[PDB]
DNA sequence: GCATGCATGCATGCAT
DNA sequence: ATGCATGCATGCATGC
């Protein structure tokens, strides 16, 4: 429908806010956004959901999203059962570390649900972790993990969220030269078995080493794929068609350049990713708003574009990913032949 | 050769 | 100008110590300084402010002609609110032990910052840290970590000053474990975050390694290469006999010793410091007045100069400094 | 065997 | 007479 004309009467940060706070409801999105939604409604005896996408999808403001959607859900209930929280999200490693500290992950875990009303709990069950009735929840650097874990175990079991959000879960790989990956995996799945909380694991392709590794993660585990738009499939060319249009009609330009017909410099510099589009747009919104150009020119979308040699690699990464995830009828017919009574 | 003033 | 003719009927310890208080603001010092005081000036959203040199440029004459500049600036605005301190300063303390030690480091800063004007900020929430029986601050040993630090946020965030020095902030870099290195620069990015104040940490080439342990420290920070001269380009050539030819007009002798022409063997030893090139001279021309000379000749220069293992070792060290400076980040914007 | 720094608990001196 | 605050002794926790 286009951008509101009164934001030209704006300097360059209010347009820039307003186009960033901007988003697509892609179809692609909208599936998996349902898909995710209704799997959280009922985990039906699965401790991990694996969402797995490519970089710049759009698997973070998805979470986000949901994670407003589920608390506007349950605030009309929350209104009387004031104790509970319905989401919490965290990521695996927020600075980055050479290895992924289970120690700080709990902690990180446990400080992430604080309420200025800390009278909901009055305990943990273990010493040196109680805060001094504030909000800010003081964990001792001395403290063991087994301890503080089960601190957290009995505040997930009270609190009792909906589900856990571990955002950028790739980093779960990052082990201390452990190797231990099942192990990990292993840890993970009782902390969700003791705790009864729906686990979500949210990654790149890299988490894939995540997905089949044993028999009883694989029957935990609910495999959900943030697919990208591929030029191959026509109505994904025109959804990449729709995206494009709808971007250029809403940002905040006097005038706006016809980039739908440059659809395939599009895809061939964003692979078909709606988060790695908008970031170029973004980009380029900036440096018009820096320059307070009226206008963006075909210049402009190639100075802040992708990289050739990053495109290819992660085209390559991409498709690898997507090979991998990939069924065929001949591995079902495979699957029957080995149960027996193939047909 | 530009003399230099004290800093 | 020249120095004074006058100071030539004046002891040698007069004449010593006015060319110890004479400086030069070569063109390179006068960028490095007006890029510092834009960006103390203005945040940008930077909480840290990184310049680097070789050893002997003048990253301290820096510091302190800043810090005196400033103290100018602030003194009209210190005549309303007496509380306000402008500029606080500290050296980074190399530690005996193998981990950097962060509590006498609080302690040093607040002892630093102390103000004879107690009765504003008396009591920072401290067991008895405030001073008593003496004007210096009398640090209780028995107070933990965390809370001195407390106490320390407290004291800048009441005093709220300009901007925090931290000369040879290279010591940080040494850390008994090379995993835990990457933990004293965030503590360090913590505290400037918590107080608000504009952190400015000083050092050598060490703390490039130290400097870009990720792509955040440069995004959230500025950096300022305190460059030296380099005999490479002409320019920096020119520069250098210039400084040369400055100090020759300055140095307070009967006659002017033509130090121009032997600009080869001082870049030899000064390997393009500034710094360097100043205590040369000035050691010389103590041996000068100490012999109640007339004129400077090349044997003096040679007997005070750096010795030659000296400068091969600094060489190498500034060149592979350079060399790792030379990192580029060809990417996606 | 030990060193060395830090935290805690108890004893005691002082002030109200 | 008693409560509070600080100084000292000892354990401890890690390192050597
Ligand atoms: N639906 C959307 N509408 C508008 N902008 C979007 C949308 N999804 C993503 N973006 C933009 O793309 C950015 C990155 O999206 P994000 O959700 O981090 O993608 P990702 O695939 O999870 N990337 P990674 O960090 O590699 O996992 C966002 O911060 C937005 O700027
Ligand atoms: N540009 C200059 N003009 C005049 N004198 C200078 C200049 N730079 C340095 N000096 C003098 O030389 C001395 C030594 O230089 P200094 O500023 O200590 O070097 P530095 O590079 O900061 N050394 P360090 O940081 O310990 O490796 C100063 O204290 C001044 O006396
Ligand atoms: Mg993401
Ligand atoms: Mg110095």
């Amino acid at each position: 429908t286009g951008f509101p004309l009164e934001l030209l009467t704006r300097p360059a940060t209010e347009r820039l806010a307003y186009f960033e706070n901007y988003t697509v409801a892609h179809p692609r999105l909208k599936e998996v956004y349902e898909i995710l939604m209704r799997t959280i409604a009922e985990p039906a005896g699965a401790s991990f959901i694996f969402v797995y996408g490519a970089s710049g999808v759009g698997k973070t403001t998805l979470r986000l999203r949901v994670e407003q959607k589920l608390t506007e859900l349950a605030l009309p209930k929350l209104e009387s059962d004031r104790a509970r929280v319905p989401v919490v999200g965290i990521e695996a490693i927020a600075p980055e570390s050479r290895y992924f500290n289970w120690k700080e992950y709990y902690t990180r875990a446990l400080i992430t649900l604080e309420e200025p009303l800390i009278d909901h709990k009055f305990d943990y069950g273990v010493r040196g972790i109680s805060r001094d009735n504030f909000g800010k929840i003081n964990v001792e650097s001395k403290v063991v993990a087994p301890a503080l874990r089960r601190a957290l175990e009995n505040a997930l079991i009270h609190r009792h969220p909906d589900v856990f959000f571990v955002d950028e879960a790739q980093h779960f790989g990052k082990v201390a030269s452990g190797y231990k990956l099942q192990d990990q995996l292993d840890c993970l799945k009782s902390l969700a078995n003791m705790t009864g909380i729906l686990h979500c694991l949210l990654g790149t392709y890299e988490l894939l080493t995540f997905r089949n590794l044993s028999g009883q993660l694989s029957r935990r585990s609910v495999d959900i794929h943030f697919r990208r738009y591929c030029a191959d499939s026509p109505e994904d060319v025109q959804a990449f068609k729709s995206v494009l249009l709808t971007f250029q009609q809403h940002l905040p330009l006097a005038e706006t350049p016809n980039l739908v017909d440059h659809w395939e410099y599009f895809y061939e510099r964003t692979l078909g990713c709606i988060g790695t589009l908008k970031d170029w747009l973004k980009r380029v919104l900036s440096d018009a708003l820096d320059r307070e150009a009226t206008t963006i020119t075909l210049k402009d979308l190639q100075k802040r574009a992708l990289s050739v040699a990053q495109c290819q690699k992660m085209f390559k990464e991409i498709q690898e990913g997507e090979r991998q995830l990939s069924e065929t009828e001949a591995d079902v017919q495979n699957l029957r032949s080995a149960l027996g009574l193939g047909a | 050769l530009v003399v230099y003033e004290e800093f």
